[PDB]
């Protein structure tokens, strides 16, 4: 398979702050990298799709950016509502794989 | 509006097979470039695919379980169901439920998930 | 007086598609940009009475190398907007210039001179993105790129063809001129972010 | 009667040349050949009275894609051998191709018209193995790559250019289709034994 | 560093037969790879240069072939002479670094 | 006629520091391409590249020992000198000194290689 790995497997932060997830790919993944939020008890939701494109509806502090192996998801002014668990999904190919997954914790 | 529900056994033993079933709503999987997919949470771990079926009946398995996974649809009562064989206790999981689409190819949305335990 | 300059002046909006192909890394495409903008404009200083004494090449260079060269550009835009990987990259490059060449050397004001270029290489685009939404089973170029590069790209293309071929009897000093912005404009759109088989 | 036929039919000199590179993944290069031969069989056929019938084409567009191609093959033949990556593979392809075509058009008699690609590409040559020679601080390409393809491609290459531009006087019947076997033989030399950008 | 790695590390043979030794090199290599024969008490012997030649006064027995990353050598007509370790070297850059070795044997 | 001769301290401590030293002829190394290089073979481990000398008196090292080598001519003698700094008992090896040429660049002549220990 594609292997995805995020650099954080857990990440404490303050509320108001700013943290940024990056995810390395082990093949060009021609900038099909989508980044979702899951919480406990709750469908995960697609906040970022192809590297960039906000989902409709998302707030605009979330923001992804980088291309070819390389890619970066951040959340700026960090809300309470914003602690939960963050995969990213190579989806180039119909085989899918998801990141390894990041805890996003309150410091 | 857009819905997804997982539904299955929950209690199970490794002679045993798993018949997920995912009931939908918003779109009917008739409809051209519509797709719905399967994803598992293991206990303790990361998210890992299992299954596709698009809307021509086309169909995709993850090759780590290609041998023990088989994807069936009925529009007829917008559902779709998921049967694993073989089962092992290494199956403990939530099973999601995930709507794909023709203009962004990533799954916009699941469903809650189902538990499935395999144990005695 | 601007009758007599602007067609010359206007000729420089390709110098923006020259900057913008070099900092993106396509140089090849940078260089077929240049030797137009070159051409075209020396074309049209040459063709001016008021200024015609700048030209040193006979007219007939100057008009081929313009047509050649604008022809050219159509080209390398739409197969840098293919992105092809090699042996077929340099194989379809190397396909338009040869077939551009004969068809322009034989008849440079003939049928066929720009849409040869264009019916070619968007047919060639559409087989290779048919076949990669078949693989896909989903919209191949992102809907980002078809509302930021594919739509106003091929619009300000369009734009172009019909300033130049249409509405140019009206007035040709202004319509022209236009026509350099507009396909300029176009030759920016249509190229890629990044050259990702060179950056 | 040989006389008149000798120059058309030598001319498929270039057809193993094609064939030969497009099996190693030299593409683009095959199509140059192929172009070439095309060209230079329909040159040499126009010409020839007791044959002229077969031809379409103006004598002039015939004549001038007959020297055009045979540049364009010493350029793409050469260009190869360096064996350039990407961005400067397709700029240095695309170099030769404005400069010839501009250069052929203006005068395609003239000199600088075979000896400019020649000339230019075996400098550019020159200056990279040069470089590689104080990186590498040894003989860069192989001593089998000199006594393969670089000596004997340079020599059929030096036979040709002798043939054509010095013994052609003689009898342009003989000479002239012994310089397409030498040229041709030199282009088959000359080219690697694998495109390793694409195979 | 390159890694090379000859894929037998010990090869056990009859004498008149022939044998092959595989080496993966972690780039492409642009076929600089130099083969080396061993014998105990003795100074390496360069068989064979660049992916293929053989150097003067070697018997023609020894052969290599192969380009980009996959390089191959064989011993045919095998002589008790040819017991010996065989070692390769990537030579393409001038930091050099050897194969792992393969210990040839009589089975 | 070509030869290379590695000579040594045969027994060091690790406190110390290694003085190897290569005669040879056949060539001078003041000839335009000539080179001399050090490889060792660890006792029961395969061949590692430490160090070069070539014509113009330029030098490489390996970047895992770059710190604790130092390579050095004389072809008033035809010898060439490497000292090994800051000594582990990793360092027990056969150190073989070959010669390298311009036309192919790998090394043709290797001498019988000299054995050094470290140990109390
Ligand atoms: C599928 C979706 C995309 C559809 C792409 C359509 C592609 C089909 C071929 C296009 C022919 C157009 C052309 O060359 O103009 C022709 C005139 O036709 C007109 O008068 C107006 C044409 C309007 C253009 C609408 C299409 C927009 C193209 C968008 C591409 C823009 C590319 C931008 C640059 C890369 C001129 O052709 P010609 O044969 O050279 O005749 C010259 C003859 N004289 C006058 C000299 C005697
Ligand atoms: C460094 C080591 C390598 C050295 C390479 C030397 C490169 C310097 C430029 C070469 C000029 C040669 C040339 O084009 O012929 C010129 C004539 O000169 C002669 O009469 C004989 C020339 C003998 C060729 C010896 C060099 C071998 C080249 C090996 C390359 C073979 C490439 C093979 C194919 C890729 C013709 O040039 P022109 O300007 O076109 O004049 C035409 C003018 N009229 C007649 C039309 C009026
Ligand atoms: C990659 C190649 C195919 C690019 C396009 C080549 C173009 C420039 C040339 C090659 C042959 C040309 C055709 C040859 C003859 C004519 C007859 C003319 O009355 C109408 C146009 C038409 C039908 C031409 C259209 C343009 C054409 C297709
Ligand atoms: C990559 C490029 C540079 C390839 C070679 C370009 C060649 C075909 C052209 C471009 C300009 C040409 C020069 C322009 C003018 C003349 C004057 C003529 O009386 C002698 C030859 C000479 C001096 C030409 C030599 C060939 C030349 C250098
Ligand atoms: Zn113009
Ligand atoms: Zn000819």
């Amino acid at each position: 398979d594609i292997q995805m790995t995020q650099s954080p497997s857990s990440l404490s932060a303050s509320l108001g702050g700013k943290v940024t997830i990056t995810c390395k790919a082990s093949q060009d993944i021609n900038e099909y990298i989508a980044w979702y939020q899951h919480k406990p008890g709750k469908g995960p939701r697609l906040l970022i799709h192809y590297t960039s494109t906000l989902q409709p509806g998302i707030p605009s502090r979330f923001s992804g950016s980088g291309s070819g192996r390389d890619y970066s998801f951040s959340i700026s002014n960090l809300e309470p509502e914003d602690i939960a668990t963050y995969y990213c999904l190579q989806y180039d190919n119909l085989l899918w794989t998801f990141g390894g997954g990041t805890k996003l914790e309150i410091k | 509006q857009v819905t997804l529900k997982e539904s299955g056994p929950g209690i199970l033993q490794p002679s045993q097979t798993l018949s997920l079933t995912c009931s939908f709503s918003g779109f009917s999987l008739s409809t051209s470039g519509m797709g719905v997919s399967w994803i598992r949470k293991p206990s303790g771990k990361g998210l890992e695919w299992l299954a596709h079926i698009f809307w021509d009946d086309d169909k995709r398995y993850n090759p780590s379980l290609k041998s023990r996974l088989t994807i069936s649809k009925d529009t007829s009562s917008n559902q779709v169901f998921l049967m694993i064989t073989s089962i092992d206790t290494a199956d403990t999981a939530t099973y999601y439920c995930a709507r794909r689409t023709w203009l962004l190819h990533a799954m916009d949305y699941w469903g809650q998930g189902t538990s499935v335990t395999v144990s005695s | 007086v601007a009758k007599l300059l602007l067609p010359t002046l206007s000729s420089l909006a390709f110098l923006p598609t020259v900057s913008i192909a070099t900092k993106r890394r396509f140089y090849m495409e940078a260089m077929v940009y240049l030797f137009t903008m070159f051409f075209v404009a020396f074309s049209h200083a040459c063709d001016g009475p008021g200024l015609s004494v700048l030209c040193f090449m006979r007219r007939d260079i100057l008009e081929y190398f313009s047509i050649y060269g604008t022809a050219l550009s159509m080209w390398v835009s739409l197969m840098a907007l293919a992105d092809f990987d090699e042996p077929q990259r340099s194989t379809f490059t190397m396909l338009g210039v040869l077939t551009i060449a004969v068809r322009t050397f034989h008849d440079r004001w003939g049928y066929g001179v720009y849409s040869g270029p264009i019916g070619t290489a968007t047919l060639i685009i559409a087989v290779k993105w048919l076949k990669k939404m078949k693989e896909k089973k989903g919209l191949y170029p992102d809907k980002s790129i078809y509302t930021q590069q594919i739509g106003p790209g091929l619009c300000f293309g369009a734009l172009a063809l019909m300033l130049r071929f249409f509405f140019e009897e009206w007035d040709y000093t202004y319509v022209h001129s236009f026509y350099h912005c507009a396909l300029a404009m176009s030759f920016v759109l249509l190229l890629p972010k990044v050259n990702k088989k060179a950056g």
